[PDB]
C-alpha cells in the first residue's frame, strides 16, 4: 500500500490498525473488502446521487461549487455508474431522474455486436419511422436489447 | 449440469464457428477442384493423404455445420421467442384479439399463436409474468370470468408442458435463419452422400459478409423492377418472334449453305427460344446470327425490323437493368446519409434542433452525450425491469405505472431541461 | 532504381509512365473515381470468381460433352473434363465472350439437355455479363458521385 | 430525376402543411403537434 503511491501515511497507519491482525501479521484480501467496501460503496453512490443532483438542479453558487470540489474523489468514481434522464414528472414540467447503471450492463452494451444493433435500429427508424410510433419503436427496441443482455452476460 | 456448462460453448462461440464452417467449406471446394474424369478421380501434387484430407474435412465440416445450429438455438432462439410472447402479450392485454377480434384464416402467424394462450408457462422468456391476471382483470369482467379464467388456464419428463413445447418449435422451423442453417446441415449430410454437393456452401458468402451484403443490397432492394424488367424483355422478344414468324421465316437457315438438310425456326417454340437464347445474346442484335437481306424484296422491312430490334432490346432494356443497378447504388448512399443528417441536426428524443443548444459553447455533443444520450434511457428500463415493485421511488414509480400503462408521453415531446428554466 | 535498372535495360524505362497517377491532378481525380471505391471492386470481381466456379461445377458434373475446341472431332479432339481446366475455360472465356458462354462452346442440336442447356446459358448471361459487369460500371459511376 | 422528384413530394408533406403553410418548428413546441396539426386542424380532407 506504500508502493502503489495511493495513500498518505497516517492513512496508511489508519487502513493497518483497521483490519484484523490476524493471529500472526494475517488479514484477509476479501473478507476485509466485503466488510469495508460493499457498505461504503452503497453510502458512497447514494450521496453522490445527492451531490450531483444539487449541483445539477442548483447551479452559478459559490458555495455548493466549493463544497464539491472539496469532495471530488467519490464523484469521479460513482460518474461511470450514474445514469441521468429527463421525464415529465406529473407536475407538467420537467424532472430529471437518477439511478445506478450496473457494471455487466455498462460493458455489455457495446461489445461488438450491442453497438452495431444500435445503429441497425437508427437506420430503420430515420428510414421508415414516423412523428407518432417512434418512441413506441424505441421502447421495442430497448426491450429486446435488454433481453439479448440479460443472455450474454450470463453465458 | 456439465451439459449446461458444455452448452454455453456453442452459444458463446456462435459467430467464430460460423465462420469456421465457412473456411473449411473454402478448403473443400478448393480440393474439389482437382478432380478429373477418368468416374472421377483426384491426383496428387501434395502431401500423401490429400484424398483423406478431404475425408477429414468433410466430417470436421458436418460436425461443425451441427455445432453451429445447436449454437444458434441456444443463443438466438431466446430472442425469437422473445419477440413472439412480447406480441403476443402485447396484443392480448391491449387489443385482445384472442377475447374481442379472433384473427382471420389469412395470417397463419398469428393463428397458430392460438395454441400457447392455452398453456401453462406462456411468459417464459419475456419477464412480465402477471399476463394472465392482467388479462382477467381487464377483460374478465363483461366477457365472463369463468370463460377467460377457462381460455388462459420418467416422471421429470412428464413434468415439462407439451403443448408450448411445440408450440416453440413451430415457432423456430418458420422462422427464416434456422431454416437456412438446417438447410446448410443438410447439405453438408448430402455432401457426405456426394461430395459435389459440398460446393454449394459457397453460398454463404451471401449471407454471411458485411461489404457482400452491401454489394448485393444493391440488387436485392430493387429486385421487383429488375425482374419486371426481365419479363418484359420476354413480352418484347415475342412479338418481335410474332412478327418474324409470320412475314420473315425464310431467313432463318441455321445449316452450312442450304446443300445440307437444312434447319429452319418456322415453328412457333423453336423461333421463340431461338430470339431468347441467339437474338438477345448476340450483342448485335439478330441481323447478326441470320441470313441477311441480299437484295430481296422485303430488304427494307428485314432492316427496320433489325435496327428496332436492335434499339429496343440491347440498347434500351440492357440499359435500364443496368440503370436500375446504379440507381440503386445511389438511393442506398442516400439512405445512409439521411442517417447521418438526423443524427447531427436534430436530437433523438426531445426532437429539438441545433441553433439552440449551441448557443452554449460546444454544446449539442454534450446535449446527446449527457443530457439524453439514448443508452441512459436503456439503461433506466433497465433498471425499472429489475426492482421490485414495492422499492419504486416516487419518480420511478410514476414512469413504471406509464411503462405498464404503455402509453408513452413521459419522453421528451419538444421540451428539453434547458428549455424548461432560465 | 528502376533509372538505374533503366541503364542496365533500356526496356525497364518504361515504368516511369506509372508517374502520371502520382504526378498529375485531373489524374488523380478520376483514379480517385476508382482508388475511393475500391474495397467493393475487388470484393465484385472475387464474386465473380465464386459465381463462376459454381457455374464450373455444374458444367463439369453434367455437361462436358459439349466442350470440344477442336476442329469437327476427327482431328485429336481437346475437351474441359478435367476441373481445373474446365474453370479455366470459364473466366477465360465465358466471361470475356459478350455473349456469354454460349458463344464459345457447341451447340444444343435437338440434344436430350437441350432445354436444360439453354437455361444454364440464359442465366449465365445474366448473372455474369448484364449483372456482375452492371455492378462494377455502377459502382464506378457512384464513385464519381 | 424520377426519384428525386418522389422525395421532394416527401419532404414537403413532412415539412410544411399544405394550406396555412408554416413550417415544423412552430407546431412542436407542444409535445408531437404537427401530426395533431395537419390530422385534425386543417386535415385536407375535410375541406373537401
Ligand atoms: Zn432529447
Ligand atoms: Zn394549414
Amino acid at each position: 500500500m506504500e508502493s502503489h503511491k495511493h495513500y498518505t501515511q497516517s492513512e496508511t497507519e489508519f487502513l493497518l490498525s483497521c483490519a484484523e491482525t490476524d493471529e500472526n501479521e494475517t488479514l484477509d484480501y476479501e473478507e476485509f473488502v466485503k466488510r469495508f467496501h460493499e457498505p461504503a460503496k452503497d453510502i458512497g453512490f447514494n450521496v453522490a446521487v445527492l451531490l450531483t443532483n444539487l449541483s445539477e438542479h442548483m447551479p452559478n453558487d459559490t458555495r455548493l461549487q466549493t463544497f464539491l470540489e472539496l469532495a471530488e474523489s467519490v464523484l469521479n468514481y460513482f460518474q461511470p455508474f450514474l445514469g441521468r434522464i429527463e421525464i415529465m414528472g406529473s407536475a407538467k414540467r420537467i424532472e430529471r431522474v437518477y439511478f445506478e447503471i450496473s457494471e455487466s450492463s455498462r460493458t455489455q452494451w457495446e461489445k461488438p455486436q450491442v453497438k452495431e444493433s444500435k445503429r441497425q435500429f437508427i437506420f430503420d427508424v430515420v428510414n421508415e419511422g414516423g412523428e407518432k410510433e417512434k418512441m413506441e419503436l424505441f421502447v421495442n427496441f430497448c426491450e429486446d436489447t435488454i433481453f439479448e443482455m440479460q443472455l450474454a452476460a450470463q453465458i | 449440469a456439465y451439459q449446461q456448462k458444455l452448452l454455453n460453448y456453442f452459444a458463446r462461440n456462435f459467430y467464430n464457428m460460423r465462420m469456421l464452417a465457412l473456411f473449411v467449406a473454402f478448403a473443400i471446394n478448393f480440393i474439389l477442384l482437382f478432380y478429373k474424369v477418368s468416374v472421377h478421380y483426384v491426383l496428387e501434387e501434395s502431401s500423401g493423404y490429400m484424398e483423406p484430407t478431404l475425408r477429414i474435412l468433410a466430417i470436421l465440416h458436418t460436425v461443425i455445420s451441427f455445432f453451429c445450429i445447436i449454437g444458434y438455438y441456444c443463443l438466438k432462439v431466446p430472442l425469437v421467442i422473445f419477440k413472439r410472447e412480447k406480441e403476443v402479450a402485447r396484443k392480448l392485454e391491449f387489443d385482445g384479439l384472442y377475447i374481442t377480434e379472433q384473427p382471420s384464416e389469412d395470417d397463419i402467424k398469428g393463428q397458430w399463436d392460438r395454441l400457447v394462450i392455452n398453456t401453462q408457462s406462456f411468459p417464459n422468456n419475456y419477464w412480465d409474468k402477471f399476463v394472465k391476471r392482467k388479462v382477467m382483470d381487464k377483460y374478465g369482467e363483461f366477457y365472463g370470468r369463468d370463460r377467460i379464467s377457462e381460455l388462459l388456464g420418467s416422471a421429470v419428463l412428464n413434468s415439462i408442458d407439451v403443448k408450448y413445447q411445440m408450440w416453440k418449435l413451430g415457432v423456430v422451423f418458420t422462422d427464416n435463419s434456422f431454416l437456412y442453417l438446417a438447410w446448410y446441415m443438410t447439405m453438408s449430410v448430402l455432401g457426405h452422400y456426394n461430395n459435389f454437393f459440398f460446393a454449394a456452401h459457397l453460398l454463404d458468402i451471401a449471407m454471411g459478409f458485411k461489404t457482400l451484403r452491401t454489394i448485393l443490397s444493391s440488387v436485392t432492394h430493387n429486385g421487383k423492377q429488375l425482374v419486371l424488367t426481365v419479363g418484359l424483355l420476354a413480352v418484347v422478344v415475342y412479338l418481335y418472334t410474332v412478327v418474324a414468324f409470320n412475314f420473315f421465316r425464310k431467313f432463318y437457315n441455321k445449316s452450312e449453305d442450304g446443300d445440307t438438310p437444312d434447319m429452319k425456326c418456322d415453328d412457333m417454340l423453336t423461333c421463340y427460344m431461338f430470339h431468347m437464347y441467339v437474338g438477345v445474346r448476340a450483342g448485335g442484335g439478330i441481323g447478326d446470327e441470320i441470313e441477311d437481306p441480299a437484295g430481296d424484296e422485303y430488304e427494307i422491312y428485314r432492316i427496320i425490323f433489325d435496327i428496332t430490334f436492335f434499339f429496343f432490346v440491347i440498347v434500351i432494356l440492357l440499359a435500364i437493368i443496368q440503370g436500375l443497378i446504379i440507381d440503386a447504388f445511389g438511393e442506398l448512399r442516400d439512405q445512409q446519409e439521411q442517417v447521418k443528417e438526423d443524427m447531427e441536426t436534430k436530437c433523438f428524443i426531445c426532437g429539438i434542433g441545433n441553433d439552440y443548444f449551441d448557443t452554449v459553447p460546444h454544446g449539442f455533443e454534450t446535449h446527446t452525450l449527457q443530457e439524453h444520450n439514448l443508452a441512459n434511457y436503456l439503461f433506466f428500463l433497465m433498471y425499472l425491469i429489475n426492482k421490485d415493485e414495492t422499492e419504486h421511488t416516487g419518480q420511478e414509480s410514476y414512469v413504471w405505472k406509464m411503462y405498464q400503462e404503455r402509453c408513452w408521453e413521459f419522453f421528451p415531446a419538444g421540451d428539453c431541461f434547458r428549455k424548461q428554466y432560465e
